[PDB]
């Protein structure tokens, strides 16, 4: 109440860590021993991508205004 | 080469430029053998342009006898068209618009007959809406005999019989390359595909189709007709036929010729009939092409012959095959500017090197004609056609450098001492 | 040269004969 | 390649590729990885068995005199199963010569 | 080209040269920047808080040489040492006052060393 | 320039002839059908044809005969060049100055053109229907700086027929729609023979 | 199986025989900067920024749209390719104008995470830079049409996924723009959801238009409850 600062407790609030793998990743954890919870790697489709079955004789799969 | 000629005479493919330009009787060379071409299998007709070789004088070679057999399925399941072009992209070619206007039965014979080569369906033409006089005389040719029941849907003699139909752009730009007629008959704006899909014969307007030039498929029956070991009769073994041309710029007689290759330039702009500028004395900068070949100098290259190795040997080859000259009045980087200038109202505008990139060069070129500040300029200009070949999808990115680079080439005092002489005014 | 008369071209002749067409579907 | 770019040399370059190599050649007890940096410094990687006799081994000889303690540092790094990296570098008074000694290690 | 107290410039008649691109406060290494910005009704963005800790504020400078509008500018006067520490945090009325108490000090100064820079 | 509508004639409106929705059928049926779906580069200059230049209300006419979205419309139209969307006047006449066509003196069938009949340069007449715009690549560049009209094409210009050319078409004459003189045909002029016979024995075909 | 080796700077691959040189090199953990392209959208090639020299070959191609043949070396790394990304990037950072002080995607546009790692040191132009005009769509999207580099990528949108046709391509070489010739809005669903697609900062949200810069917030993952489908 001086100026609208965020001012605060919370006295850890910024730690990031660079971890390497998941293998590793509960090992720290654990090493030091407090809670946690665990996301999981998300890689998205490959995909089938392909120019030229976008220009159809019977197909839905045709662009326009290009 | 063979005795350097490519002479003039009447056994040519043309029937007649002042004989009768109407609807005619197909008195003399047209429906002469009608039926008995066409009786005969295809592969009779595959590989007997392999006699001729016609490369296909739109420009650029890769011949029609390989293009036609080859690079073509048989069917899969859905049809095949032709697409014969007609408009003429290049300024100053001139070698369309008058075989329309005295030859229209001639095109006719060649639609059905180069069509049966690839088993396609239909024939769709395409015309500029500009040449209007002359395009209405193309129907009444179709009124002339189609209409008389010559052809179609089974005459002559097979099942094999079919139709020709008429369509006009505006204001177009799909002349000067293909794939993007084939886009523009559809509806869509004009702006070309890519060129390695599924390339124009696999890849087409909803089935893949053939594209042609208008005497890659009008020389097709009387090549058929007359054939040899004489269609290779002038030329080295690379090339062989005999082409039309077309002289302008200064000139007695600006008009039309026929020839046939390995001509040197010498004897084939001075003859036919007069070289009005200073035929020799004058500075007489030769243009091979129509556009996409630069200034050549009075050097040797008026002894060099017109084949395509010829001009391969020279700095630029030439398949466009017009002649237009700057001997004396002609500021050399005047002129060759107002081309640069050109450029700007025909790109489409997809490739982000030849969008963008063209006027980088409209607006340094209008600098040097006004004549300008210190040089080392013209290197950062040579390096910009040193950056655009290969980059951008139609050949127009090849046709904007090339003016450019043999500009650079052959000229090094065009504007060394010019833009010094501004230099020269301001101090 | 004339700029009208193009149902002369258009619908005299090529929509008395097309022919037929069969022109397939490709309904789509 | 051009100004404003650092001319490497070949010379020190070649040395230290030729003097680190039979340092493992006559211990082969507690070396486990030597390697050359580009720009003339070596690493001879070294499992903390043999802390006290390699510097030992380097304390003194004819060939190596490497008297001079300059630095001993520390660095951690989390995420390899055994954290923290002791560092040593030493210097030869008579050969003007850097090389470092790393020895991995665990907390306990 | 002597450091010291922090000013804000305009241009010629009052525009706020300040843009507000927070390129000050991203390379000032004691933080003693704070900016929140808001688009002013007219449409053009500015400034609603602006802070300079002047206890915190380590004088490296980058404020002058990072700003492409050229809006801050250390202004060469050791004037200070009031008596409180709640009165040394600038806030922004303190700064455009404190760049209009003088002008002619400043502006000579950058037009005589800004061919160096 | 610029290429918007800033909303003026939004509803001209506009209708098509009686005469001209029967021709639709031998439009639509050229195309195979269901790729058919868009013939819209003879059918808007069709529209063209009818008033000489169209509306943007003109451009939503067509839009719904077609079924095709009206913003595909929008591309065609402000692509080309012979479509027009500003008021245009009856005669459209050009100067084909082209880089070859620059070599044939241009500057001759450029200027003494605007002193002759008022106007400025690229620009319609302040009067009524005379509008001169500049062009490129029309064919002959072996003719003279030829002028194009709204049907035909005059070739061989020259400072007498910009003496007769603008002069009457202003009293309404059609100043010879072709090569005014010299070569009616553009003949090769020593080579114009070539020696006309039929073509040395028709029937080689044998092969 | 049903593949092709491909040695992508001299290394085995297996694709599928009809997949993209994009798609191969991003497989092997590369990026070749992206313009004219998206995954989620069709193919387009009109930006002409990824250009490889393939090898066994004088001439470039780009990766966006052609299929691979029997197994290359796709050198990506050359002395002829940094002539050419080099090349393409030096003529589009030309005819565009001196913003971001005040371009509001100040902190991630593709000619400012480009034009550091590949392309050129200064300029040689150096006067021209043509200036369009802008407009208002609707009361969501803020519109600078100047910077708008066109590459083709709001365009398709229109007729991609929100089938709404409203947009086009409005000229001829230089000069051509991308908005509405009529002054019609747009608004429906996902109308919003263009000035994510936008890769310059030439679209941007109208109530966020003027407040902080992305370098200043704290990216936290969540979840929003407005809908059934979350
Ligand atoms: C600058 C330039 C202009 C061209 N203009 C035309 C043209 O106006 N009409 C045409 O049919 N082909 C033109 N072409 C050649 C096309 O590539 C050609 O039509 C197409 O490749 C088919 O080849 P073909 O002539 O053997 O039939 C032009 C090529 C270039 C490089
Ligand atoms: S060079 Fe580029 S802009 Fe020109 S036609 Fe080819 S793809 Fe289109
Ligand atoms: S000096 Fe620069 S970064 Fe700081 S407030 Fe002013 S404009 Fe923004
Ligand atoms: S004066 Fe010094 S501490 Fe203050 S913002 Fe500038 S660089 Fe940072
Ligand atoms: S909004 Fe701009 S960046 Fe996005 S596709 Fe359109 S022109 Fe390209
Ligand atoms: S969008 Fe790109 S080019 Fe535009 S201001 Fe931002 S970084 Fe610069
Ligand atoms: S180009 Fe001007 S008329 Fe042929
Ligand atoms: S990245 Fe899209 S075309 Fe090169």
């Amino acid at each position: 109440p001086l100026m609208g600062w965020a001012s605060t407790a919370d006295p850890l609030s910024n730690l990031v860590l660079t971890f390497s793998t998941k293998e590793d990743a509960v090992a720290f954890a654990e090493k030091n021993g407090w809670s946690y919870d665990v996301e999981e790697r998300k890689v998205p489709k490959p995909k089938s991508k392909s120019y030229g079955a976008n220009f159809s004789w019977n197909k839905r799969t045709r662009v326009s205004t290009k | 080469f063979g005795s350097l000629k490519d002479e003039d005479r009447i056994f040519t493919n043309l029937y007649g430029r002042h004989d009768w330009r109407l609807k005619g009787a197909q008195s003399r060379g047209d429906w002469y053998k009608t039926k008995e071409i066409l009786l005969k299998g295809p592969d009779w007709i595959l590989g007997e342009v392999k006699t001729s070789g016609l490369r296909g004088r739109g420009g650029a070679g890769f011949p029609t006898g390989l293009k036609w057999s080859f690079m073509n399925k048989p069917s899969d399941g859905r049809p095949k068209y032709l697409v014969v072009n007609a408009d003429e992209g290049e300024p100053g070619t001139c070698k369309d618009r008058e075989i329309i206007r005295h030859d229209p039965h001639k095109l006719v014979e060649g639609c059905l007959v180069g069509g049966r080569a690839m088993g396609a369906r239909a024939a769709y033409i395409y015309i500029r809406g500009e040449f209007y006089n002359e395009a209405s005389n193309l129907q009444v040719a179709i009124r002339e005999a189609y209409e008389a029941g010559l052809i179609g849907k089974n005459a002559c003699g097979s099942g094999y019989d079919f139709d020709v139909f008429v369509v006009r752009g505006a204001g177009a730009y799909i002349c000067g390359e293909e794939t993007a007629l084939i886009e523009s008959i559809e509806g869509k704006q004009g702006k070309p595909r890519l060129k390695p899909p599924f390339p124009a014969d696999v890849g087409v307007f909803g089935c893949p189709t053939t594209v042609a030039n208008v005497e890659t498929v009008a020389v097709s029956p009387t090549i058929c007709r007359r054939g040899g070991a004489w269609f290779a009769s002038f030329g080295r073994e690379r090339n062989s036929g005999t082409k039309l041309f077309n002289i302008s710029g200064h000139v007695n007689n600006p008009c039309t010729v026929e020839e046939e290759m390995s001509v040197p330039l010498k004897e084939l702009i001075e003859k036919h009939a007069g070289g009005v500028t200073g035929g020799w004395d004058n500075l007489l900068a030769v243009i091979p092409g129509g556009s996409s070949t630069p200034l050549i100098p009075k050097s040797v290259c008026e002894t060099v012959l017109m084949d395509f190795d010829a001009l391969i040997q020279a700095q630029t080859g030439l398949g466009t095959a017009a002649v237009i000259v700057m001997d004396r009045s002609t500021d050399i980087v005047k002129a060759i500017a107002r081309l640069i200038e050109f450029y700007k109202h025909e790109s489409c505008g997809q490739c982000t090197p030849c969008r963008e990139g063209v006027d980088w060069m409209n607006k340094v070129m209008a600098r040097f004609v006004r004549g300008d500040a210190r040089p080392a300029e013209i290197d950062s200009l040579w390096e910009i056609s040193k950056q655009i070949e290969g980059h951008t999808i139609c050949a127009l990115g090849d046709g904007a450098a090339w003016p450019v680079q043999g500009l650079i080439r052959h000229f090094r005092p065009e504007l060394e001492e010019r833009m010094q002489q501004f230099a020269q005014q301001h101090q | 040269y004339s700029t009208y008369t193009f149902l002369d071209l258009n619908l005299d002749l090529s929509k008395f004969r097309m022919p037929q067409p069969s022109s397939g579907r490709e309904s789509p | 390649t051009r100004p404003t770019v650092r001319p490497r040399n070949d010379v020190a370059h070649k040395q230290l590729s030729a003097f680190g190599e039979y340092v493992a050649e006559i211990l082969p007890k507690y070396v486990q990885q030597v390697q050359v940096s580009c720009f003339n410094e070596l690493e001879i990687c070294i499992h903390p068995d043999g802390v006290i006799p390699v510097l030992t081994f380097l304390r003194d000889h004819s060939n190596a005199q490497f008297k001079s303690l300059a630095d001993l540092t520390a660095v951690d790094i989390p995420t390899r199963q055994n954290r923290f990296e002791i560092v040593y570098n030493l210097l030869s008074l008579r050969f003007n010569s850097r090389i470092r000694v790393k020895t991995y290690t665990d907390e306990l | 080209r002597f450091r010291g107290e922090h000013a804000l410039r305009r241009y010629p008649s009052g525009e706020e040269r300040c843009i507000a691109c927070k390129l000050c406060e991203a390379v000032c290494p004691a933080q003693a920047i704070t900016i929140e910005a808001e688009p002013r009704a007219d449409g053009s963005r500015r400034t609603t808080r602006y802070d300079i800790d002047m206890t915190k504020c380590i004088y490296c400078g980058f404020c002058q040489e990072a700003c492409p509008v050229d809006a801050i500018v250390e202004g060469p006067n050791f004037e200070f040492s009031t008596e409180t520490h709640e009165e040394l945090l600038y806030n922004k009325e303190k700064l455009l006052n404190n760049g209009d108490k003088w002008e002619a000090e400043i502006a000579a100064n950058i037009q005589a060393d800004y061919l160096y820079r | 320039v610029h290429r918007d509508t800033p909303e003026n004639n939004p509803e001209t409106p506009f209708d098509f002839t009686p005469e001209n929705y029967k021709r639709i059928e031998a439009i639509v049926k050229n195309y195979p059908e269901g790729h058919k779906a868009a013939a819209v580069l003879p059918v808007l200059d069709l529209a063209q044809r009818q008033n000489g230049w169209l509306p943007i209300s003109a451009m939503n006419k067509v839009a719904e005969i077609l079924q095709v979205p009206p913003m595909r419309v929008y591309e065609v139209a402000t692509f080309y060049t012979m479509y027009n969307r500003k008021p245009v006047g009856k005669y459209h006449i050009q100067v084909c100055t082209t880089t070859p066509c620059m070599l044939r003196n241009s500057d001759s069938i450029l200027e003494a053109i605007q002193k002759k009949l008022g106007i400025k340069v690229g620009e319609t007449t302040p009067d009524k229907l005379f509008t001169l715009i500049e062009v490129e690549c029309l064919g002959a560049c072996v003719n003279a700086p030829m002028v194009q009209i709204n049907d035909n094409y005059y070739e061989d210009l020259t400072p007498k027929d910009i003496e007769e050319i603008i002069d009457e078409l202003k009293a309404g004459k059609i100043p010879k729609p072709g090569p005014r003189s010299g070569r009616f045909s553009c003949e090769p002029a020593g080579g114009l023979t070539s020696l006309t016979e039929p073509p040395k024995g028709p029937g080689f075909g044998v092969q | 199986s049903n593949l092709i080796e491909v040695f992508v700077d001299g290394q085995s691959v297996m694709v599928e025989p009809g997949t993209t040189v994009l798609q191969a090199c991003e497989k092997v953990g590369m990026q070749i900067p992206r313009f004219c392209y998206h995954e989620r959208l069709s193919v387009a090639g009109n930006c002409r920024m990824c250009l490889v020299e393939i090898e066994k070959a004088p001439k470039v191609v780009a990766a966006c749209a052609m299929p691979v043949m029997k197994g290359w070396n796709i050198l990506t790394n050359s002395e002829k390719t940094k002539k050419a990304r080099e090349g393409v990037m030096e003529f589009l950072l030309a005819n565009h104008p001196l913003d971001c002080p005040i371009c509001d995607q100040g902190g991630e546009c593709d000619l400012q995470d480009q034009s550091m790692m590949f392309g050129s040191d200064r300029s040689r132009f150096l006067e021209g830079k043509r200036a369009v005009e802008d407009k208002n769509i609707g009361p969501l999207v803020k519109t600078i049409m100047t910077r708008c580099i066109q590459c083709t990528r709001c365009i398709r949108f229109a007729s991609e996924i929100a089938g709404v046709d409203d947009l086009g391509t409005t000229g001829r070489g230089n000069d051509m723009q991308v908005g509405t010739y009529i002054e019609k809005m747009f608004m429906s669903e996902l109308s919003g959801n263009i000035i994510d697609i936008c890769p310059v900062g030439a679209l941007t949200s109208k109530p966020y238009a003027f407040t902080a810069r992305p370098w200043e917030t704290r990216k936290t993952e969540s979840i929003d409850v407005m809908d059934a489908v979350g």
